[PDB]
């Protein structure tokens, strides 16, 4: 990402000033400039290459190719979930059917924040499982809305 | 923190859409 920003964090990270950083803090470097990685991620990642494999400390150079050669790995990390947006249904599913009508979700997605259309809600909703009582699965909306 | 959930999910929504129109042409 933003090396301006990277090489700035990496700074704050390299006391020694001798321009790398301990091999032990690569994770909270990651973290600190907007990864969210598992420890075992951050060590796949260094293992695959012989070259940091035994390495003692880390370069900003070796840190950036780092980032470059598993760029994908490292951005699905921070991609949103289904549990991250399903709390804007469930303060207003009382009873936690799993279930919100379309006129209640028209209302939410037209009339709040940053508003969508009627148009645009109608566009979405050809892709959306309709109840004969005018229900949806909210989760099953939302898992689609984020597939791909 | 339920406004700006609902506004993520807009975003979302909106690049969802973008998308579509994009397949069409």
């Amino acid at each position: 990402s933003a090396t301006r920003a990277n090489k700035d964090i990496f700074t704050l990270f390299d006391k020694k000033g001798q321009g790398a950083i301990a091999k032990d803090s690569l994770g909270d470097y990651l973290r600190a400039i907007g990864y969210n990685p598992t420890n075992q991620l951050v060590q796949d990642i260094i293992n695959a290459d012989s070259s940091l494999r035994d390495a003692s400390s880390l370069t900003l150079d070796q840190i950036t190719g780092l980032i470059e050669v598993n760029e994908k790995e490292l951005d699905a990390t921070t991609k949103a979930k289904t549990e991250d947006f399903v709390k804007a249904f469930q303060v207003f599913d009382k009873e936690s059917t799993g279930k919100v009508s379309v006129g209640d979700l028209r209302y939410m997605l037209t009339g709040l924040g940053e508003k969508l259309t009627d148009a645009e809600v109608d566009e979405l909703l050809k892709g959306v499982e309709v109840d004969s009582n005018g229900e949806i699965d909210y989760k099953k909306f939302i898992e689609d809305v984020l597939r791909q | 923190s339920v406004l700006r959930t609902i506004t993520n999910l807009q975003k979302k929504i909106r690049k969802e859409l973008k998308q579509r129109q994009l397949k069409q042409e």
